[PDB]
């Protein structure tokens, strides 16, 4: 495939942006459980996913869930500086906060407005995100960083496209994967917050996998 | 288990 072909792609399969309606708690689960449905869509349509098998497509979304949940929360929520775009209808502030992982969204937020990212790097972050999450937990293994190198040949043809030098597109691939980490120990806090909770039973499943 | 079935 492409690397422009490979962005069309991830831009295509986007999913949409769906509405909201212990009070806090009550909209968070309804959109989470809601917003996973077009998440498993969203992931069969990513290059390479469903090469893989039926158990592997289903650990890498056991692990990966609440991070692509997050990083899109944060995508949207990039340009409305302080505050955090749950929906349309559910722009909270830093105040109706469980603060402490708002304060790492906000973070993030902050940060991806800092580097002013683009979609087609967003679409491709958070496809590392769902391939990488959980590779390290044969032949497919080789496979799954076969596509990883793919998206990575595809962020730095992005990059160079819009005018970075080598050393300005190296700088910019460390800086966007770097932020993973902290997605990722965000998605683990995360975790152990709705597990302090104790829902849908899509998600229960979820809980019950970490 | 359910996760199975949306991928199905
Ligand atoms: O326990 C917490 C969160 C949680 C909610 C649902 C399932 C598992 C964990 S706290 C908390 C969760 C959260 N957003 C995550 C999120 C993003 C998009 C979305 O549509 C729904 C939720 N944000 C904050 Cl600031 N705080």
């Amino acid at each position: 495939l492409t690397a422009d072909q490979m962005v069309s792609a991830l831009l295509d399969a986007e999913p949409p942006i769906l509405y909201s309606e212990a009070s806090m708690m009550g909209l968070l689960t309804n959109l989470a459980d809601r917003e996973l449905v077009h998440m498993i869509n969203w992931a069969k349509r990513v290059p390479g996913f469903v090469d893989l098998t039926l158990h592997d497509q289903v650990h890498l979304l056991e692990c990966a869930w609440l991070e692509i949940l997050m990083i899109g929360l944060v995508w949207r929520s990039m340009e409305h500086p302080g505050k955090l775009l749950f929906a349309p209808n559910l722009l909270l502030d830093r105040n109706q906060g469980m603060v402490e992982i708002f304060d790492m969204l906000l973070a993030t937020s902050s940060r991806f407005r800092m580097m002013n990212l683009q979609g087609e790097e967003f679409v491709c972050l958070k496809s590392i995100i769902l391939l990488n999450s959980g590779v390290y937990t044969l032949e497919e293994k080789d496979h799954i960083h076969r596509v990883l190198d793919k998206i990575t040949d595809t962020l730095i043809h992005l990059m160079a496209k819009a005018g970075l030098t080598l050393q300005q597109q190296h700088q910019r691939l460390a800086q966007l994967l770097l932020i993973l980490s902290h997605i990722r120990h965000m998605s683990n806090k995360g975790m152990e917050h709705l597990y302090s909770m104790k829902l849908s039973d899509l998600l229960l499943e979820m809980l019950d996998a970490h | 288990k359910i996760l199975h079935r949306l991928l199905q």
